[PDB]
């Protein structure tokens, strides 16, 4: 059967989610952690 | 005697006259099957029931 569009279309999700989602979920979880608390520990700084 | 021989000798060159004319219509035939076969690869390659095409991978 004549299959083009499916091939390409996952393809190019593929490359999407490997290089423009999967990264920043990456940086988004690596920081997230730190970023928590340390908004946390400037939030009762600052007040004080 | 010696006629008779030389109308032997004259069937003799009738027939190479029609093998001649046998081997012309072979070689038309011959020329006709060749063309038939380029027409049966032709219509193989652009045949319409064929169903593949390259893939995006």
């Amino acid at each position: 059967a004549f299959e083009l569009f499916t091939p390409l279309f996952n393809k190019i999700d593929q490359t999407t989610a490997t290089y423009v989602t999967d990264i920043s979920s990456r940086a988004i979880a690596a920081i997230t952690p730190v970023v928590s608390v340390g908004l946390t520990l400037g939030f009762i700084t600052y007040g004080w | 005697e010696l006629q008779a021989r030389i109308a032997g000798e004259q069937a003799a060159i009738q027939n190479e006259t029609t093998k001649l004319q046998m081997i012309a219509q072979l070689r038309q035939a011959e020329q006709a099957l060749i063309s038939e076969q380029r027409r049966e690869r032709n219509m193989r390659i652009l045949s319409s029931g064929n169903q593949g095409m390259p893939t995006i991978q």
